[PDB]
C-alpha cells in the first residue's frame, strides 16, 4: 500500500522500467496478483500543497 | 565414378551437416538471427519473445 500522482500508476506493473519501478517499487516477471488504483485528492491534497 | 555409392554416403552427410550450420543464420520472423543482437537492442521482457 502507498500513494503516487495519477500519471504514474503506469509503472506499477511487471517488467517495468522507470523512477518508481525501479527506485521505489519493483515487481518480478512472474508477479501473479493484482494492482489496485484509485483517486485520493479528497483525503492525500492539501492548500499550499501535501 | 565407380566408387558413386560411396561418394554419396560422404556428400549426403556434409551436405545435411552444413545445412544444419546455415541454420542458424535464419531469422525464423525474429527481429535478429543473432542472439546478442537482441540482447542488446531490446528490453528484456521483449527480448525473450525474439
Amino acid at each position: 500500500s502507498f500513494v503516487i500522482r495519477g500519471d504514474e500508476v503506469r509503472q506499477i506493473a511487471p517488467g517495468q522500467t522507470g523512477k518508481i519501478a525501479d527506485y521505489n517499487y519493483k515487481l518480478p516477471d512472474d508477479f501473479t496478483g493484482c494492482v489496485i488504483a484509485w483517486n485520493s485528492n479528497n483525503l492525500d491534497s492539501k492548500v499550499g500543497g501535501n | 565414378s565407380a566408387l558413386g555409392k560411396l561418394q554419396d554416403v560422404v556428400n549426403q552427410n556434409a551436405q545435411a551437416l552444413n545445412t544444419l550450420v546455415k541454420q542458424l543464420s535464419s531469422n525464423f520472423g525474429a527481429i535478429s538471427s543473432v542472439l546478442n543482437d537482441i540482447l542488446s537492442r531490446l528490453d528484456k521482457v521483449e527480448a525473450e519473445v525474439q
